[PDB]
């Protein structure tokens, strides 16, 4: 299966530099020219820029809006791509994915990573407190609040449950993220079955897990 | 540095509407060593990476659905979907890659149901948050549709404005509806000086809101 796996995101202060890894597996690495592309928030894609492959002796471009400013690299041993990104402001916010590119035939991105957020922002990383939301079909739900910088991942029961989950978008307010999450589950099931909020915050190396007790 | 556009910026459609969308170019992306044009539509699900649909204006990527075809040569191409399925909802994006890369600024297609009203439910602070000072109601709307709707927070019968915050989940890509989450935060002072808390949802399915409530001194 060919995969792609960004790392390095998160936090970054005005002014500052980050250096994202992308892992990938799966085909040969040297055949590829290997893209990164970022997306703010809400907003569309835009590509940063490219390494080329073996055949043209992996040399690299770049966007005007970028260049000159961030540095694509690869480790053609490790099968990694690098984005060294220099200068931070705060335009570079963004989901930030790396992308396998062409091979000297097929003109494509066929294969993308799930992506790695970047914040860039003087706000205080905060871990989020977690509060149970007690109640054919009942509701239940979790509230993550007061926490920074996103993201969260939030499942329900160690991702036992999904069809009937819905985890809100978080909103910010004075420098801290809140959000919610509720499921439903057939009452047939509730209370036999413990229903369970996972919430995970790696910035702040939180990872809760609250139980819904009936009240 | 070749520039992308498309349009329309967005579209709602029913299940089964037959839908265009389109790109265009400032530069020529047909590459004359190869006859092919070099343009590729990608999908982006809610919360997802995008995901290749389409290369080489008209090739269609292995495992795409047949309901989707490119079409267009130097700098004008479209992507018609023949048949609108409910999982379709997405930002459909095209890039060139004839000189460098440039993606589009997207096309959004929003899916159209009948009217359906939400399902409410309300929770009160929990007792852990009461501890520590504050106190947030929560209300969720779920499994509702249009997106847009009115919630309105009553205390003790009087309706609350300041301090409510709202989110919607995205659109649901099997039932086509929205859900969303309604907090009012106060202290737990002000919310230990009340008693009835209610949220009201009034969706242009009724005139009749649909209501939740609880009284403080009951818990
Ligand atoms: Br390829
Ligand atoms: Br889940
Ligand atoms: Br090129
Ligand atoms: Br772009
Ligand atoms: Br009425």
């Amino acid at each position: 299966e060919v995969k792609l796996v960004e790392s390095g995101g998160g936090l970054v202060q005005p002014g500052g530099s980050l250096r994202l890894a992308c892992a990938t597996s799966g085909f040969t690495f040297t055949d590829y020219y290997m893209s990164w592309v970022r997306q703010p928030p809400g907003k569309a894609l835009e590509w940063l820029g490219f390494i080329r492959n073996k055949a043209k002796g992996y040399t690299t471009e770049y966007s005007a809006s970028v260049k000159g400013r961030f540095t694509i690299s690869r480790d053609n041993s490790q099968s990694s791509l690098y984005l060294q990104m220099n200068t931070l402001r705060a335009e570079d916010s963004a989901t930030y994915y790396c992308a396998r590119d062409h091979d000297g035939y097929y003109e494509r991105f066929a294969y993308w990573g799930q992506g790695t957020l970047v914040t860039v922002s003087a706000a205080k990383t905060t871990p989020p407190s977690v509060y149970p939301l007690a109640p054919s079909m009942v509701t239940l739900g979790c509230l993550v609040k007061g926490y920074f910088p996103e993201p969260v991942t939030v499942t329900w029961n160690s991702g036992s449950l999904s069809s009937g989950v819905h985890t809100f978008p978080a909103v910010l307010q004075s420098d801290l993220y809140t959000l919610s999450s509720s499921v439903t589950v057939p009452s047939s099931t509730w209370p036999s079955e413990t229903v369970t909020c996972n919430v995970a915050h790696p910035a702040s190396s939180t990872k809760v897990d609250k139980k819904i007790v009936p009240r | 540095d070749i520039v992308m556009t498309q349009s329309p910026s967005s579209l709602a459609v029913s299940a089964g509407e037959k839908v265009t969308m389109n790109c265009k170019s400032s530069q020529s992306l047909l590459n004359s060593r190869t006859r092919k044009n070099y343009l590729a539509w990608y999908q982006q699900k809610p919360g997802q990476s995008p995901k290749l649909l389409i290369y080489w204006a008209s090739t269609r990527e292995s495992g795409v659905p047949d309901r989707f075809t490119g079409s267009g040569s130097g700098t004008d191409f479209a992507l018609t979907i023949s048949s609108v399925q409910a999982e379709d909802l997405a930002v459909y994006y095209c890039k060139q890659s004839y000189n460098l890369r440039t993606f589009g600024g997207g096309t959004k297609l929003e899916i159209k149901r009948a009217d359906a009203a939400p399902t409410v439910s309300i929770f009160p602070p929990s007792s852990e948050q009461l501890t520590s000072g504050g106190a947030s109601v929560v209300c969720f709307l779920n499994n509702f549709y249009p997106k847009d709707i009115n919630v309105k927070w009553k205390i003790d019968g009087s309706e609350r404005q300041n301090g409510v915050l709202n989110s919607w989940t995205d659109q649901d890509s099997k039932d086509s509806t929205y859900s969303m989450s309604s907090t009012l935060t106060l202290t737990k002072d002000e919310y230990e000086r009340h008693n009835s808390y209610t949220c009201e949802a009034t969706h242009k399915t009724s005139t009749s809101p649909i209501v939740k409530s609880f009284n403080r001194n009951e818990c």
